[PDB]
């Protein structure tokens, strides 16, 4: 358990929210 | 309401690390940490405490008397924070969604000055679309810096 923070940046960009949600709509 | 709704993409490895970062990083006078299944709500309840931090839990696999006084202890200011499964408290200015919930409804029984941190994973995505949609509002990656105005009193 890393004493260093959690990447929160690094991982937000693994998933792409927008193309998710625009994909699922078709 | 005057919750501020964020989001965090996490992997479940991930979960217990994210949330010690949070109790770091955040200004917190009480919070509620809520997962999805009662055996979750004792391995994340004993995972805070050995992480070094104060720590009651409540779900529904305990007596009511058991969970009553518990409840209680923690509104009366007894701990810091609180796991639990589904069921204010004016000091609970955070609120985290360890595990996201699966229905609209239940994300507002959880949800109903604060922050609600949502923990996101892969898995999460149709639940995040669908609840965001049903309620009209979005949930907004979570921030490098979130303003102490938004949740502190």
């Amino acid at each position: 358990i890393p004493d260093t923070d959690f990447d929160f940046e690094g991982n937000l960009a693994l998933f792409d929210k927008a193309a998710v949600f625009e994909e699922i709509d078709t | 309401k005057g919750v501020t709704q964020y989001y965090a993409y996490v992997t479940e490895r991930q979960k217990v690390h994210c949330l010690n970062t949070l109790f770091s990083r955040l200004q917190i006078n009480q919070s509620i940490i809520f997962c999805n299944s009662s055996q979750r709500v004792e391995l994340l309840a004993k995972k805070i405490s050995q992480l070094g931090y104060s720590c009651f839990y409540i779900h529904a696999k305990m007596r009511q008397e058991h969970r009553n006084r518990v409840f209680h202890d923690f509104r009366n200011g007894l701990c810091r924070n609180l796991v639990c499964t589904d069921l204010d408290i004016q000091a609970v200015n955070v609120v985290i969604n360890f595990d996201f919930p699966k229905l609209a409804e239940t994300y507002l029984h959880r949800i109903g000055l604060g922050l609600a941190i949502n923990l996101i994973t892969y898995d999460d995505r149709f639940n995040l679309k669908s609840i965001e949609e049903q309620l009209g509002t979005e949930i907004k990656p979570i921030p490098s810096n979130i303003d102490k105005s938004l949740y502190v009193a």
